[PDB]
C-alpha cells in the first residue's frame, strides 16, 4: 500500500540539494500508475513490508523517497514518467557505487511493474562538488597535445589480436607517422597467452616516439591496463606511466569501484583516462528496460574518465541525432536545460567539473566528414577502423586520407561555407590535391 | 620533412585570403589573436616567442593581417602561428592554432634512447636545427 | 558479409577447451537467422569493415568466433539461439574483466539484429582451473559456524538508513540472541552523514559477540564494505577482519575487478564474502535483451564470492520454479547437465571449484516454510525481513518464530513426512510449543 | 540457558521415536554415525570427546540407539551429539549433526572485553562451568 | 597385498584431466610385475600398511593413484614399464614442489623394487594452464634481440674462476664483439673471494655495451645470480636489471621453489632466464635409476626458464641423436606425439605455453657445424668453450670463426644443398674467405 | 664497420643469385616477405620503413628481386633488408630476416656514459649518422 504509505506526495516541494530521478514506468496490467511510482519510490527507500517500530527511533521521513509527478508519455498510453526526489543526506560522498545500489538497487526486479528504464537523474549542485570529475578534462588535454580547434583522430589496431608486440608496434607506428593522433588497444586485448602485456607496452612506445620524431606531435597510444584485480591493474598503469605514455584505457566492465580508483590515480599522475564502453548495450539500448546511456554519461563523468564512446549519428549505429547531441551536452556542457527532444528532463549545473571528450566510432569513413563535423561538432575524437589500415595504399595513406578530410571540412567550416550542403564537393576539392583521400572516397562512395 | 603542429598543417599552406577568412572566424568567436614564433619546434616547446602583445577587440581582419606580414619579414625564416584565445569560463585557453609560416627546409628531429633498466629506454626528440644557436638556424 | 568471412561453419567441431556462448537472437525483420547469428560472432572476435592484410600476420582462424548451429526458438518464430565457439587462448586466465569485454562487447548495440540476450556459457574445464573460486565455499563455510543440516536465517536491518550505530547495534543483537544465524547491512548503507561506517562496526561487533555469550553459537552481521575506491574498500574490510568478523559484504556495483580484489583478499583472510546482487535487474530481467541471470552465477562463483542473491521461487518474486532451480544448481552442483527447462543449454563441469551458497529473500514468511524447504533446498540462507522485525511481540520473538519453524520442517522433511502437502498442519504442530509463532502464523495466513 | 547449537535445539529435546527417526535418514543418506560428547559448550570447541568410532555401513537404527543410551549413562551431565558424516566427493564432512542429551541446568557464558586500541575490544567466552576441572562440572 | 587394495586396475579409464606417469619398474627376483607397479602406484598415494576408518571419512578412491598397464621392456625381459595415474585434484596448482612430492615421493627407496626410473608423464592441459610458462620464450627472445633464421652463438669465460673484475670484462668484450650473440658466467661462479659478484656485474656492462657500440648488435653475458637465500638472489637479480642486463643466470641446484619465484621474477622485468642444468647427471644419467632428462624438460618449460642445457649429439656427450631429438621437441613444440623411439611415451599438449631455447654445449666446435644444424635444427644456442677462447689469433678471432661456419651452414640449408654430406666441403669454401676460420679447421680436424 | 644485424651478415654481401635462393626457401615457408629499409641503424630501431606492403602468396622469386632493385635504387644509401614473417600459430612472427643493401661506409656508434649513483653508469648508443638529418647521412 505505496501510496498510503508516504511514498506519493504530489505536493512535495523539490530542494536545490535533492537527488531526483526519471524513470520509464510500465505498470502491470492492472495497477495504477501512482501506484506503480509509489512503489518504485518505497521499494528502493524505506520499502518494509510489515509496520516496524524501530522507524521511530530516527527522523523516518527523510529516509523516504517520493514519488512526486506522474506524466504519461507522449506516444505510449501504456508507459508513465515518473519523477522521484531523494534527500541529499541518503547518500556516500564521492561514491558511485552508494549512488547507484541506492538508485536502482531493488526496483528492476519487482513485479507490479512490467518493465523500468531510468532515463535522467537531476544530480544536485553540492553532491556533485564531492567528485573529482575528469582526471584531465578537455581543456587540459588539448594543452598537453597542443592540438586545438579541430577534433582528434583515432583508430584501433587490426587485427584486434594476434599480432606479436613487435608486429603490433609496426602499425601502431605506421598509423601514428601518417597522421592519426593516436591509436588504442582493442578492449578485448588485456595479456594472454599470444601475447603478454608487458612486450606490447615496449613496443608501443618506441613506436610512439618514433611517430613523434617522424612528425613534431605528441602522439600517443591507449595502453588498455584493464585486468582481473586492482593490484594487477595498478602494476600495467604503472608501466604506462614509466615509460611515459601520455594516455591509457580501462574498459567499462572492470565496474565503478576500480574506475574511480584509477580516476584518483590519472589526475595524480599526470595522465589521459579513456574508458572504453564495452558492454553498456545490455541495458542502455531498449527503449522500456533498464538505464538510459546519458544517466551513465553523468556518472562517468563524475568518476572523472577523460573520454567516453559517446555515439556516431552516421554509420553502424546511426542512432536518433537529437538523443546523440543530448548526450555530447552532458559530457561536454557547464549547465544542461531541460530539453525534452534531447532526452535531457532537468537542468543541471555540472559545478564547473571538468568536460569529458566524446568519441565516435564504428563504421565511419573520411567519406562523411561533413556530417561528422555537422553533428558531433569539434570536441570529439573520431575513431577509424578498417577506414585507416586497409587503405590500398598502406596505413600511413589510410591516416593521411583521414586527416586531409578532417582539416578541410573544419577549414570549410570556419570559411562559414554551407558545408553540410556542400561537402561532398568539399571532400572532392581537398582530394585534388591528396592521392590518397581521393583513393579512400573512390574505395567507400557506396558504402551500405 | 613537414612539421604537422597547427589546426590546418595536412592542408597546403594557407594563402593570405584563406588566412583573412580564419581571422574573420576567430573575431565572430571574440577571441583575443597572438602571433608568435619560434625555431625550436620541439613538440614540447609550449612557450613560442611573442611578436607584440595579443589583439583584442579586433573587427577588421586588417590590422591582424599587417602584423602577421611584418612578422614574416622580420622572421622570415622562423615558425609563425596565429593563435585565438577564448576567454570563455570554462574554457579560458586557447581554441585555434595554426601554421602561417615555416622556414624552407626542415630537416627534423634527432631520436635518442637512453637504455635504462631491463629494456626501458628514455627516450629524448631534439630538433636538429637547436644543435646551431638561435642566430643560426633554417 | 559475414556468413561468407568464416565466422558460420556449421561444421566446425567444438573443442573440450573452447568457450562457448548461447544468445537469444532477435534479427532485424529483414534479416537472416544465419546470417544474424554470423553477424554476433563477427563483431565480437574480428569484425573488421574492409580487408586487412595485418591479418595475414597471424594465424586469423583461431582469433574468429564462430557460429556453429542456430534453433529457432520453441514457442517463438522470431527468435533464434545461436551456439557460438571461442578459442581458449582469446581470454585472459582468472580475468572476469577479460572474459566479459571478450563476449558481451559490441554486439548488443549492433544494428542487424534487433535484441540480443546471452542465456548460457560453456566455461571449460581449463579455463575455469584458472580461477580461485569462493574464497570459502558452503562446506568450510559450515565447518566455520559449526551448523549442518539446515539452511542458515538472516534479515536485513529494519529501517535500512537512519539509526545511530548504538540503536543500529540494538536490532543486531536482539535479531542475533532470538535465533537468526546473520543480520546484514543493506545494500545502501556504507558510511553516510547520518551515521558514518566505524561506529557501525564497532557497536555492531558488541551486539554480535554479545548474542554469541547469549546463545553458545557463532554468530555473524554481513558489515558492508563497499566504498567508492578500492583502498577505502580495503580499510572498511580490514577493520571488519581486526574486530573478528565473520563475514563481510560487497555490493554486486563495485564492479567485477573490485570484486575478484576481495574475493582473493577474502580467501587470504579467512572472511565469509557475501555479495549483493544490486542493479542486476536491469539486464537480467527482460526475456529478450541482455544477460540471463544463471551466466552471472556462473561469473560470480568463478570470481569468488561464498553468498549470492538467488531467487526465492514464493513471494514478492513468484518466479519460475524450473529456472531457479537452475540457478541453485549452478551456484551449488560439481557438474552441470544439459536440461532445457532449466534453461541449462549446456553440460559443464565446475573442476571442483567450491559451491557458493544461494540466498533467499524478497517478502518471505514462516507460514511459507514448505514450500521453501520443498523449493530451495537445504543450503540456502533464508532472509526475512519485516517477518522478524515486526513482530507485535519484539524482535526476539520475530527471530524465534522462523527459527521453530525452518527447525520443525527439516524434522519433518527428514522423517520423511509428506511435509509440502501436509507442510500447514506441521506448522500448526510447531506452534502449540511456540507463542511466538503462533502469533506469526495468526498474522501473517492472507498475506497477498 | 540452553544452548543452541545443533540441527534441532530450538525444538523440544528428541525422544527417541524421533531420534530413531533421524537415524533411518543418516542411513538412507549412507552417512557414517559418530556419538560425541562434551563437558566446554563452548561454540569454538570444535573437538568434542569421542564415543567410541563412527559407525559405519550401518543398516539398522538398534545399534545406534543403544551406544546413544550407552553414552547417556556414563555421561548422562555432558552435551552429547549425533554427527552425519558424509563422504560423497566434494562434501566429505558433516551434513547434520544434533543434540541428544543435555546437562539438568546450563549456566551459560561470561563475557570478557579487553580494552584494546581507541575503542576496540578483544573479546573472549568462556562457559562457566569451565571454571571448574572437567569432573566437577554439571 | 597392493593389487587386492585397489591400486591395480586394467580397466581403469584416463580421462583428460588425470595426471599419467611412466615408470620404468626393476622388480626384486620374486615379486610379480603387477605387484610391483600397484607396489608403486599404492607407495605414493594413499600407502598404508593396516586398515584406517579415517579412509571412510573422504572420497577414499579419488585419492588412490591406479597402476592401469604394465608392459615388459623391448629388450631387457627383466623390466617393466607401468602406468599411473593421478587424479588432478591431488595437485596443487602451479606447484611444481608439490608435483614432485607427490609423484617421485617414496617409492624410489621402496623394496620390492629393485630399481625405478620415472621416464615420462602426461601433464594434462587444464594443469599445464596453472603454469606461467617461460618468462619469455623463443619468440619474444628473438624479437627482442632482433636475432632470426639461425641458432644463437654462446660460450663460457674461460678461466672459469680467477680472472679480476677487470681481466674478467675484457673477455667478455673480445668474446662478443668477435661475433658471439652472448658470453656466460660459468654456473660455479657466484660470489668468491678472488672475485666478488658486484665488480663483475658493474665491468660486464660495460664489456657488453662497448661490444653493442662496435657491432651494431644487442649483446649480452649471462650474469650469474645464484645465491645462499632467496633475498641474496633477489639482491643480484635487482643489480642485473638496474644496469639494463637483457639476461641472467641461476643453477638448477638453487632447487624447483627458488627456481620458479625467479621465472616469476623474470617475466615481470623483461628479462631472459637461462637455467644451467649443473647437477642434473647424478639422477638422470643410468638408464634403470631416477628420473629421464625429458621429465626435467617438462617440469622446466611449466616452471618458465627460457633456456635449458639440453644435449649436443657430436663431441663429449655424443648420447643418442634420437632421444635427443625428443628432448628439443619437448622444448620446443605446441604439442608431442607418442614416439617410443624418441622416449616419448605419451600425447601431450603444451596448452601454448612459451617454447624454451635448448642449449647444446661440451666439447663442440666449428668443424662440426653441419652436424650439430642438422641434429640440433635453428632454435638452439650453441655454446663454444675453449672453441672460441684458446684460438692461436686470439678471441675476437675465435668468435667470427665460428660465426662464419654457422652463418654459411644455414645459407647452405636454406639453398636446400645436401649440408650433412656436404658440410666438410661448405666450411672449405667459407674459410677460404676467412683466414680466422682456415686456422680453425686446420686445428680442429683429427679432434679426437 | 660493419653492422652484423641480419641472419647473414658475417658472410660477403649476397648477390643476387644468392637472394634469389632465399626467396626460393621463404616461399618454400609460405612466409608473408616484407622489404623495409632505415638510415637510423640504431639495433634497438625496432621499425624500419616499409617499402610497399608485405608480398603474400607468393610463388615465383621475380617480384620480390624486382622490388628489391626497385628498393635499392631509389634507397641506394640506406640499409635494406628481408623479411620474412610466419603466420604460423604459437610463431606469428618474423623467421629470417637479412641485410640486401649496405650504404657505402658505415661510421658505426658513440658510446655516451651518464655517471648514476655509485659506480654505476647509464649507456647511450647513438649512430654517428643520425647526428645529420634523414636527407643527409651516408
Amino acid at each position: 500500500p505505496y501510496a498510503k504509505m508516504g511514498y506519493w506526495n504530489p505536493d512535495y516541494q523539490v530542494k536545490d540539494t535533492d537527488v531526483l530521478a526519471l524513470f520509464r514506468v510500465t505498470p502491470q496490467p492492472g495497477v495504477d500508475p501512482i501506484e506503480a511510482a509509489a512503489a518504485v519510490a518505497g521499494e528502493s527507500s524505506t520499502a518494509t513490508w510489515t509496520v516496524v517500530w524501530t522507524d521511530l527511533l530516527t527522523a523516518a521521513d527523510l529516509y523516504r523517497a517520493k514519488a512526486y509527478k506522474v506524466d504519461q508519455v507522449p506516444n505510449n498510453p501504456e508507459q508513465y514518467f515518473a519523477y522521484i526526489a531523494y534527500e541529499l543526506d541518503l547518500f556516500e560522498e564521492g561514491s558511485i557505487a552508494n549512488l547507484t545500489a541506492s538508485i536502482i538497487g531493488n526496483v528492476f526486479g519487482f513485479k507490479a511493474v512490467k518493465a523500468l528504464r531510468l532515463e535522467d537523474m537531476r544530480l544536485p549542485f553540492a553532491y556533485i562538488k564531492t567528485f573529482q570529475g575528469p582526471a584531465t578534462g578537455v581543456i587540459l588535454e588539448r594543452e598537453r597535445l597542443d592540438k586545438f580547434g579541430r577534433p582528434l583522430l583515432g583508430c584501433t589496431t587490426k587485427p584486434k589480436l594476434g599480432l606479436s608486440g613487435k608486429n603490433y608496434g609496426r602499425v601502431v607506428y605506421e598509423a601514428l607517422k601518417g597522421g592519426l593522433d593516436f591509436v588504442k588497444d582493442d578492449e578485448n586485448i588485456n595479456s594472454q597467452p599470444f601475447m603478454r602485456w608487458r612486450e606490447r607496452y615496449l613496443f608501443v612506445m618506441e613506436a610512439v616516439n618514433k611517430a613523434a620524431a617522424a612528425t613534431g606531435e605528441v602522439k600517443g597510444h591507449y595502453l588498455n591496463v584493464t585486468a582481473a584485480t586492482m593490484e594487477e591493474m595498478y602494476a600495467r598503469a604503472q608501466l604506462a606511466k614509466e615509460l611515459g605514455s601520455v594516455i591509457i584505457m580501462i574498459d567499462l566492465v572492470i565496474g565503478y569501484t576500480a574506475i574511480q580508483t584509477m580516476a584518483k590515480w590519472a589526475r595524480d599522475n599526470d595522465m589521459i583516462l579513456h574508458l572504453h564502453r564495452a558492454g553498456n548495450s545490455t541495458y542502455s539500448r531498449q527503449k522500456n528496460h533498464g538505464m538510459n546511456f546519458r544517466v551513465i554519461c553523468k556518472w562517468m563523468r563524475m568518476a572523472g574518465v577523460d573520454h567516453i564512446h559517446a555515439g556516431t549519428v552516421v554509420g553502424k549505429l546511426e542512432g536518433d541525432p537529437i538523443i546523440t547531441r543530448g548526450f555530447y551536452k552532458t559530457l561536454l556542457l557547464p549547465k544542461l536545460e531541460r530539453n525534452l527532444q534531447e532526452g535531457l528532463f532537468f537542468d543541471m549545473d555540472w559545478a564547473s567539473l571538468r568536460k569529458v571528450m566524446p568519441v565516435a566510432s564504428g563504421g565511419i569513413h573520411a567519406g562523411q566528414m561533413h556530417q561528422l563535423i555537422h553533428y558531433l561538432g569539434e570536441d570529439v575524437v573520431l575513431q577509424f577502423g578498417g577506414g585507416t589500415i586497409g587503405h590500398p595504399d598502406g596505413i600511413q595513406s589510410g591516416a593521411t586520407a583521414n586527416r586531409v578530410a578532417l582539416e578541410a571540412m573544419i577549414l570549410a567550416r570556419n570559411e562559414n561555407r554551407d558545408f553540410l550542403t556542400e561537402g561532398p564537393e568539399i571532400l572532392r576539392e581537398a582530394a585534388k590535391n591528396c592521392g590518397a583521400l581521393r583513393t579512400a572516397l573512390d574505395l567507400w562512395k557506396d558504402i551500405t | 620533412m613537414r612539421i604537422t603542429q597547427g589546426t590546418f598543417s595536412f592542408l597546403p599552406d594557407l594563402t593570405d585570403e584563406q588566412i583573412k577568412k580564419q581571422i574573420d572566424y576567430m573575431i565572430s568567436k571574440k577571441l583575443a589573436i597572438g602571433i608568435e614564433y619560434t625555431n625550436d619546434i620541439h613538440p614540447r616547446n609550449s612557450f613560442w616567442e611573442m611578436w607584440g602583445l595579443p589583439l583584442f577587440e579586433v573587427t577588421d581582419p586588417a590590422p591582424v593581417l599587417f602584423e602577421i606580414n611584418a612578422c614574416r619579414k622580420a622572421k622570415s625564416n622562423f615558425y609563425i602561428k596565429v593563435v585565438g584565445f577564448s576567454s570563455e569560463r570554462g574554457i579560458e585557453s586557447t581554441i585555434i592554432s595554426f601554421i602561417v609560416n615555416r622556414p624552407k627546409h626542415e630537416p627534423g628531429f634527432n631520436l635518442i634512447r637512453q637504455e635504462d633498466k631491463s629494456r626501458s629506454i628514455k627516450y629524448s626528440i631534439q630538433a636538429y636545427e637547436t644543435y646551431k644557436p638561435e642566430d643560426q638556424r633554417y
